[PDB]
RNA sequence: AUAUGGAUUCUUCACGGUAACGUAACUGAAUGUGGAGACGUCGGCGCGAGCCCUGGGAGGAGUUAUCUUUUCUUCUUAACAGCUUAUCACCCCGGAAUUGGUUUAUCCGGAGAUGGGGUCUUAUGGCUGGAAGAGGCCAGCACCUUUGCUGGCUCCGGUGCGCUUGUGACGGCCCGUGAAAAUCCACAGGAAGGAAUAGUUUUCAUGCCAGGUCGUACUGAUAACCGCAGCAGGUCUCCAAGGUGAACAGCCUCUAGUUGAUAGAAUAAUGUAGAUAAGGGAAGUCGGCAAAAUAGAUCCGUAACUUCGGGAUAAGGAUUGGCUCUAAGGGUCGAUCAACUUAGAACUGGUACGGACAAGGGGAAUCUGACUGUCUAAUUAAAACAUAGCAUUGCGAUGGUCAGAAAGUGAUGUUGACGCAAU
RNA sequence: UUCAAAUGAGAACUUUGAAGACUGAAGUGGGGAAAGGUUCCACGUCAACAGCAGUUGGACGUGGGUUAGUCGAUCCUAAGA
């Protein structure tokens, strides 16, 4: 219901001590003049809101996927 | 048997009325072991309930009688019923007139080729009726800077 | 009501008509030793009252219906 | 830009009741651009190789005359009630029987 | 109607419940005369009138 | 219920903007003031939503002797959240007759117009999150089976005196000016409480707990209600597709729903209901009762009388199809794009054409009531009642008219002679 | 209204399929207020009831079914009591 789009404020909210589920999802979309790419979402489950974070570059995705706290449930797809 | 529980069972399920619900004739024994909606969505999956089509309402002469018209047919006096107003009402013209020989006289007061002074005038001769249509303001336009 | 305990993890019992949510869900805990997660009434046509009572999903509603003895 | 539409009439032809020379030849002459028949004047151009007829086109053409005109050709030779005309993947199609 | 106070379901319930044939294993007791229910009602023919 | 983060304080209770005012926050008791709740009806105009119509493309289905790049169908996006979006209104600069601006509708300006630059309400719309993982449409595989598995696509536009509905700014009308309260907020006020080795803010953010009781099925009517009944009666309301046409008219169709009302055979008289008639045309009859004639639209033409508003569609005439063309009436920026409106001309036919449906007979006078309105539910709708207008009567409150067994009792009266009451 | 099949001791009237039609969006469509009170749904079943018929039914017999912090009542006041 609610979107970030700060990487910085990502984090946070993934060790907020009331987090313990998230999903990441890929969509295979078009860009704006241009062939297909990936994109991804990283949604929080908090208490009271859902954080989505998207973005769009596959190299930094994957980059996100390892800095993830381990802790963390995390649900694919 | 009696098939009236499964055919209603079958419009709910499907999405469609009842008289769009086909029940194959050959398949009454196994169709009357279907009580429950699990069991009438297997009988859909293979074939032995279909969903009918629907009836054509073709708009063919609809759109060849539209293209009659644009051309100008089918619109003579043994053609109306209602009257000139009924039709297209006379303020209905009025205001499309209007609006276009104000829309103008802005255009050209903002362009500079009339100033404020005949802009005024003007804009009070065509509320009074003075053009009969956008043609007959330019022209009059032309002659009033020729002088 | 037997289907929707092992599909929906919940309890179907007759209750007192003079019980309300909060009385229902302390004598289910005191009887059973489970945990309830949200308890639903309604007046049946025939004068009496029935609770649907979901037990957490650390409990499994058919082995408590098991050792009841239905 | 130009689109390319590609039939697959490997299925019909095995069996030896279609024959894909022909259906090649009758997209010629029922091909209208920009009104009548006639007019492929190096806008639609149609190559068949024996199992496989690509139409490529630079006029208005889709998927949906495709179809028209070939279930008109499987009509024309009573095929209708063996051999279907059915979309395999995007304007790549196939004839199944 | 759907809107019902609790007194009038009640009465419902009541009504409800006493309209069923006499139990088959009565009629067989000593000095026993009662053949069939003759308090049964039908909800087209006699109206309760709450 | 409570903690952390943020904000604030050594100038103790925040800063920016000329201003309209802006913000993640940014002490406020008694008491007081203000706002919201909170409001008629009709008319046209602007805008939004759903629906309707329609172009390209990706799928499925129908037709195919011949014709039809064709006919039908799927292509969807909730509450909520972030950013953004406005007619009206307001602020700053400036100082107007050669008066300007401006609505379909004539209103505004030295009590500051036009113009340039700003601020604000978020009805409403746009993008994104919710959200494709859903739903929808197809294709390829397994198979008594608990029944699934794997694939694709779900896209981009146009149009308006359209329909329904919401809403905004206005205008018309009244001897009619079209509820109340619970409840929530803001302001004025300054009682108190508060900092330096420390505190306050739960009107900023995040986190924790709980939310009882009763109703909830179904019919909603030519079979579930009331009329003695499964009675052609009676019974409040929301949603509303295409064509014809002025139209929620009549007539035909799509979605959805029904195909129910004892049947079969025959076709006498008399009926009930629907119709047609040669010549005459009210001679019928208490009486033109009943029926017939007239009928839409466009153009022409229209008397006596009159309270000058009417009479009036007075009366009385002409025209109307189909087809092929022509002229005029627009938007955005020479070019390009898009609406049905009206007028006219050839050609064509068994002279037919509001071709079904739909749809005024008219005129000259007398009696009577001015008009619209109202009543004898179940034999009388009228000339009867009412009405505006006119006149008369009573009364200045310790009062007039009227009520009550009584009363430390009431109606007019939340009233005061331009009033109330009685004819 | 018609043809065929299925069921049954028995079919102009039940079920399914096919055909012909109607309501024609101010409906014979889709929901409700009042009123009714289990008529709702499944299984079993036809003596009586459905002014013919009946294997069908709003009939007869036995069971099943109405889940709310957010929809209403509850709270407020209106004429009035
Ligand atoms: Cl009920
Ligand atoms: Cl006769
Ligand atoms: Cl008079
Ligand atoms: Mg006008
Ligand atoms: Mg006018
Ligand atoms: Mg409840
Ligand atoms: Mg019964
Ligand atoms: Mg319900
Ligand atoms: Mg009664
Ligand atoms: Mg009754
Ligand atoms: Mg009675
Ligand atoms: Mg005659
Ligand atoms: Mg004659
Ligand atoms: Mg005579
Ligand atoms: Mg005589
Ligand atoms: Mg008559
Ligand atoms: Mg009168
Ligand atoms: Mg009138
Ligand atoms: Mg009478
Ligand atoms: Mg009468
Ligand atoms: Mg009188
Ligand atoms: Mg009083
Ligand atoms: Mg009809
Ligand atoms: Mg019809
Ligand atoms: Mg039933
Ligand atoms: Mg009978
Ligand atoms: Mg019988």
């Amino acid at each position: 219901a609610r979107e970030i789009t700060d990487i910085k404020q990502f984090l946070e909210l993934t060790r907020r001590a009331d987090v313990k589920t998230a999903t990441v999802k890929i969509n295979k979309k078009l860009n704006k003049a241009g062939k297909p790419f990936r994109q991804t979402k990283f949604k929080v489950r908090g208490s009271s809101s859902l954080y989505t974070l998207v973005i769009n570059d596959a190299g930094k995705a994957k980059k996100l996927i390892q800095s993830l706290p381990p802790t963390l449930k995390v649900n694919r797809l | 048997a009696n098939l009236r529980t499964q055919k209603r069972l079958a419009a709910s399920v499907v999405g469609v009325g009842k008289r769009k619900v086909w029940l194959d004739p050959n398949e009454t024994s196994e169709i009357a072991q279907a009580n429950s909606r699990n069991a009438i969505r297997k009988l859909v999956k293979n074939g032995t309930i279909v969903k009918k089509a629907v009836t054509v309402h073709s708009k063919s002469r609809t759109r060849a009688h539209a293209q009659s018209k644009r051309e100008g047919r089918h619109s003579g006096y043994g053609k109306r019923k209602g009257t000139r107003e009924a039709r297209l009402p006379s303020q209905v013209v009025w205001i499309r007139r209007l609006r276009v020989l104000r829309r103008l006289l802005a255009k050209y007061r903002d362009a500079g080729k009339i100033d404020k002074h005949l802009y005024h005038v003007l804009y009070k001769e065509s509320k009074g009726n003075a053009f009969k249509h956008k043609r007959a303001l330019v022209e009059h336009i032309i002659q009033a800077k020729a002088d | 009501a037997m289907k929707k305990v092992e599909d929906g993890n919940i309890l179907v019992f007759q209750v007192s008509m003079k019980a309300n949510k909060y009385q229902i869900k302390k004598a289910v805990k005191e009887l059973y030793e489970v945990d309830v997660l949200k308890v639903n009434t309604l007046v049946r046509p025939n004068g009496t009252k029935k609770a649907y009572v979901r037990l957490t999903a650390d409990y499994d509603a058919l082995d408590i219906a098991n050792r009841i003895g239905y | 830009i130009a689109k390319t539409f590609t039939v697959d009439v490997s299925s019909p032809t095995e069996n030896g009741v279609f024959d894909p020379a022909s259906y090649a030849k009758y997209l010629i002459d029922h091909i209208k651009v920009e009104g009548a028949v006639g007019n492929l004047g190096n806008a639609v151009t149609v190559t068949e190789d024996g199992t496989v007829v690509t139409v490529v086109s630079t006029a208005k053409f889709s998927g949906k005359y495709l179809k028209y005109l070939t279930k008109k050709y499987l009509k024309k030779n009573q095929l209708r009630d063996w051999i279907r005309f059915v979309s395999t993947k995007t304007n790549e199609y196939r004839l199944a029987f | 109607s759907s809107h019902k106070t609790f007194r009038i379901k009640r009465f419902l319930a009541k009504k409800q419940k006493q309209n069923r044939p006499i139990p088959q294993w009565i009629r067989m007791k000593t000095g026993n005369k009662i053949r069939y229910n003759s308090k049964r009602r039908h909800w087209r023919r006699t109206k309760l009138g709450l």
